[PDB]
DNA sequence: CACGTTGATTTTT
DNA sequence: ACAACAATCAACGTGA
């Protein structure tokens, strides 16, 4: 099972160390996915003219940048520990980039074939996995102790 | 230039074709950033790059079959309507509703581009498409915008909640560019500037025409022949080998690239060509059909016989 | 001599030479008394039988399995078939339909049992199929429909009658025809296929001539 | 296993769990096996290499986030006062989870034996059984309820 | 190069066949989204995946027996037809139907690729064909897409309510290749390039070829030989092997695999090869066959004798 | 290995059966769909699955017996037409009318394939063979395919009527395999290498041959015999027992479990086995047969002392 | 024993 | 549309 089960993990278990929408908002799909529609795109919009850790530390680039859009409350490594603002943004670049390891040398790499045709015919199918994927652990998280 | 070739055409429409196709060779360029999909995501397709040249796999867009031949029908309908041949009225005797059983059996649409009831019958198109590939790779021709739907409070909140409502959508870019191949079986001379006239005169598709799908279609050649010339990808691919895989030049330079590729490929077919209009007398051709589109009574004219001609059809081979 | 001068015969020319293909085809299964008389109506080239001939070619039926208990059963089987699809669906004879009109549910319900993997349960079939059949009726129209066309009792009561009728059909099908008759193996029903809608026909237009007589 | 046969019974009762729709309502066909219809498009769409969870997480999501696009009286879960809305959800996505590895296991896996050419030339009697099916009970369960 | 080859066939069709056939092995690569058909899905089949290494199992596609025989034979009537040697015309002394008793008996067509309605008798097809199937796995290898149809004032509802219309379909994706090998028993040189003539010059197939499913063949040997070669399935199967599975290669050296796994199969047939046109001399025999095929008094003049060819046959041993 | 078995066959054709059987086993293995019909569906027939173990009963596909002959015979003529030592023309003295008065009664199609029809009497065939079975259920070795036939205007309709042209037709899918063996009876050498010949030759078969039903032979043993060895259903019988029902196994394993059944069938049967071709030795002679038939010399040298055998037969025995 | 020879019937809505 | 088969299976007379 472990090659593919833990991905069913890592597709949103390695950002819900850096990007948590609070499910009980009942936001949009878009709000939840936002940390993978910046990836997938990363991932569509370029070909094999740059290297693979390339591709992840510019990608790193992409979240990094985009994410001072969002407000801090989204940002569970800033909320949830008290610690020097170049420290905690290092935390959280490294976090970033990690998540973005299993996106290109993983999902994209291996899952969607290492070819973009494959990814693009599949974006809102591997989008509707990590929508699932986010309320199942994290309405287990809140929830089961009822 | 359209006073000589009357002669290449039928003087009527024919029961079965006889081998008189007539080939429209066009590059379809996007303006205002088309949508073409079926599932909720962008057609693309991998492809070879090339034909001898550029031997790499590359993702491409497509422009699926039916995107490329109903918008043209649709506005050659309208335009039958509007010079009064048909009519959307239910009490009018010259009704054609699009596709149902309600749908004519005799207008210039349903002989040329086809229609199936069941109980009347059905009538196979004497248009040809395929579905048409982009000349660029998708990476490069392809970005993804968000929308939202706020409330007319200028808001996405009515009680402090939030409504929910944003998505996002995968829209080709401009100057994305399509070659394809549109055909054409046993026409009469009214049939072809009807269906040449949907060509020119059609400019939106795809999805959400009302804010979107503007399209600059530069015909680059009209080829009769006794058969069936290459598919929208093999000109395609002879497209990109002559680019050199450098697709970032002007309109205009890619028009004339095509034109000595269609000419380069003609000449490897094993159908005749009776004529081959390109180059100074296609623009001399083309001056000539918006002459016949731009005046009231010569158009009435034409797009009368054809009327005549569709209705001969239908009593004495079509669905009676 | 009235059933082999219908088929394997021609107006001048009655070809004794095959008289014992036609017994031999008699008296190995009953239901090809209706796939000769069928024969004989195509060299008539006539597309239905007269009311005579729905009742000449049952007599002769039941006359030639009148000691065997097997052929007895078939010819039973065949009749309440029909006289079970009969309670959902009726085209009138009187509109001079086609044979396959007539013959609506059970080549639904055929073509059920021969397109589906061999590896699947009789009580799946039941179910794919009875779908097939009330996908197929709700595109007919209302007249044909004896159960949803009687306004007379209220809408989920004609529903719930329809299912429970189709459910019943097609339990005869799947248990009976297949899994007894059939012995439940598809090249055996592939072989009896056309002589089943022949003795359906003809058990459809006897059914119909008996209803419009003891109507009165 | 046995589960090779007799499926369409268990299929229903296990959607039928979380979605339902009333035949006095007279609906649509396409309306009332949309639990399987999405599940039956996630299993034939998506490339053959990928197994059996990452098909489930996908497949849920994907239906998911289509059974919210109508009202309340379809839901036969998320209407009960019984429960806090929030643990309402927790009972959901779990039985979600179970109608959808019946499918990727009993349907696909067993009853097609994992062959999408086997399960697309059958789509459609797949579809008009379970159909049946829903009919069936629906309109049984108001008989013995009364 | 087509100076030598009349020496090879036989100077007027023979009563029975004397051993002389000619096999055209060919690859059809898939241009555009063809629709293989018949029950309502892409028909598929499993089979063992090459010859001796890779012996898993694998599903894939089929092209069905007819699919590719009459796209043929229709642009051969099309041909004569647009030649004058046969007509459409109810009235004329040469009609020849397709599919019905007034079939001609004595045209081209008629004894190449047979007949079989009415009292005047059958003739068995010259033309030998076989199914034929995917190099690669039917997974791989489609996609389907769904379609709508909306009324024309550009909405789902025009009732109040939807037309409910939604369905999909399977499509074969483009550059999958179905390797193929025809076959002619017994022809004239003027038999031989007629059917040479429709293989290269047909260019549609399966469901919908008024909107999809253009082909490009790409004759990879023509084998003239005292019998049968082999099956379509082996030279699938060959081929598989031969690429060790990897199919994601470039298609002229997917053409250059074919030829040099069917001239390693021949060897291994126990047929006497009178001629085995492969690579340079296909690439001067096809280019020979192009020149007549682009040439009117040449054309004209072949297909003409070939009439004549086939009216003798009918007069002489066929149906009178 | 031919230099060996030279001396097993009799020096030429006797009247009387003298022992001296030739069994040729084979596996023939569907390639391209092929339809096994009389009285308009697939033939089948209910057998117990294998011998010993697997004791339930089973309905298995029917290649009936002259399904299995009549494709080999016809084969070998065209191919004594091909090398002249028979004709079709009326009016020369080696014609030979298939199935007529006519017929040669001197060639080795006369003695080996025997005749019948009018005066000058009535000769046995020589080659003894039998309707071979399907090695799996009906059930998952056929499929149901739709054919239609519209008018070449491309839809079901001329005058608005319908065609109604639908039909179904059963065939037989590919890799599904039928074993055999063929028995030769009083043979010379040159007699083997024709009838073996025409086993290696042909590779179609059923219904529709123009379109469907190509196979692949694998000879699996040849064994010279004092007597006849086992039934077609009873080596089928073995062969599923030895794979317990487990049939989706490649061609190679599914040839190499033939040949040990074969064997240990063979060592149960009461008759003196002079030479038993297997394995690596058939191999070699399966290529040596394959030398004759690729070499112009070899051949019409070998099938003409066969004619002059066969003659002489016919002058000495047969016809006079 | 082994050579040689060569005509006839009347019809199945 | 269209074929249901196709052939062959003595009866003497005359001389040695």
């Amino acid at each position: 099972m472990t090659e593919k089960l833990k991905l069913t993990k890592r597709l949103v278990e390695e950002y819900r160390r850096f990007y948590q929408v609070e499910l009980s908002k009942k936001p949009s799909t878009h709000a939840i996915l936002l940390p993978l529609s910046k990836a997938l795109e990363q991932i569509l919009s370029v070909p094999d003219d740059w290297d693979e850790e390339e591709l992840i530390l510019q990608g790193s680039g992409q979240l990094q940048a985009a994410l001072d859009r969002q407000e801090v409350y989204t940002r569970p490594i800033i909320k949830d520990k008290s610690v020097a603002y170049e420290t905690r943004q290092l935390q959280e670049l490294e976090a970033i980039q990690i998540f973005m390891t299993t996106c290109v040398r993983d999902l994209f790499g291996e899952m969607c074939k290492g070819d973009r045709a494959i990814l693009q015919e599949q974006r809102n199918r591997i989008k509707s996995g990590a929508e699932f994927a986010y309320r199942l652990l994290a309405l287990e998280a809140q929830q089961n102790q009822n | 230039m359209l006073d000589s070739l009357k002669s290449q055409f039928q003087p009527s429409f024919p029961r079965l074709a006889s081998g008189h196709y007539v080939h429209f060779l066009m590059l379809r360029h996007s303006q205002s950033f088309p949508v073409f999909q079926t599932d909720g995501v962008l057609n693309t397709t991998r492809t070879q790059a090339g034909l001898l040249e550029k031997t790499d796999q590359l993702s491409r867009l497509v422009m699926f079959k039916r995107k490329q031949t109903t918008p043209e029908r649709l506005a050659g309908r309208e335009l039958l309507r509007n010079l009064g041949l048909t009519s959307a009225d239910k009490s009018a005797k010259n009704l054609c509703e699009y596709n149902g059983e309600g749908s004519c059996k005799q207008c210039p649409d349903c002989i040329l581009y086809g229609f199936a009831i069941g109980d009347s019958g059905s009538e196979r198109s004497k248009v040809y498409s395929d579905s048409a590939f982009s000349l660029g790779a998708y990476e490069q021709s392809h970005r993804s915008f968000t929308f939202n739907a706020p409330f007319e409070g200028g808001t996405m909140s009515e009680a402090g909640v939030m409504r929910s409502a944003i998505n996002e959508l995968d829209h080709i870019l401009p100057e994305v560019t399509f070659p394809t191949v549109e055909s054409l079986r046993d026409a009469t001379y009214e049939g072809f500037i009807y269906v040449l006239g949907n060509l020119l005169r059609t400019k939106r598709y795809g999805a959400q025409e009302s804010r979107t799908g503007t399209m600059k279609n530069h015909l680059v050649g009209i080829v009769f022949a006794d058969g069936e010339i290459f598919s929208n990808l093999h000109l395609t691919q002879a497209l990109y080998d002559q680019m050199g895989g450098e697709l970032n030049k002007p309109i205009s330079e890619l028009c004339e690239t095509a034109a000595t590729v269609a000419q380069d490929l003609l000449n490897k077919e094993p159908v005749r060509k009776s004529e081959l209009i390109f180059g100074a007398h296609l623009d001399t051709l083309l001056q000539e059909v918006n002459d016949i589109y731009q005046n009231d009574a010569e158009l009435t004219k034409l797009l009368g016989s054809l009327y005549q001609q569709t209705q001969d059809y239908a009593t004495e081979f079509g669905a009676l | 001599y009235t059933l082999h001068l219908a088929a394997r015969s021609s107006p001048p020319k009655a070809r004794w030479q095959d008289l014992p293909k036609t017994v031999q085809e008699v008296m190995t299964d009953v239901l090809n008394v209706f796939a000769l008389a069928e024969q004989g109506l195509r060299r008539e080239k006539r597309d239905r039988p007269y009311e005579s001939e729905v009742t000449e070619y049952w007599q002769f039926a039941e006359l030639f399995s009148q000691g065997n208990i097997v052929m007895t059963e078939k010819l039973k089987l065949t009749k309440r078939l029909v006289e079970e699809y009969r309670r959902f669906y009726q085209v009138e004879l009187s509109k001079k339909p086609s044979t396959h009109a007539i013959l609506l549910p059970l080549s639904k319900a055929l073509e059920q049992i021969l397109s589906v993997p061999d590896d699947w349960d009789e009580e799946e079939l039941i179910l794919q199929g009875s779908g097939q059949l009330q996908a197929a009726l709700d595109r007919q129209e209302v007249y044909t429909r004896p159960i949803i066309k009687d306004k007379s009792v209220a809408y989920e009561t004609r529903q719930l009658q329809e299912l429970e009728a189709i459910q019943i059909f097609m339990t005869t099908c799947v248990r009976d025809l297949f899994g007894e008759m059939c012995k439940g193996d598809r090249a055996i029903l592939q072989e009896q296929r056309n002589r089943i809608k022949s003795g359906a026909e003809f058990a459809y237009r006897l059914l119909a001539l008996e209803a419009q007589q003891n109507q009165n």
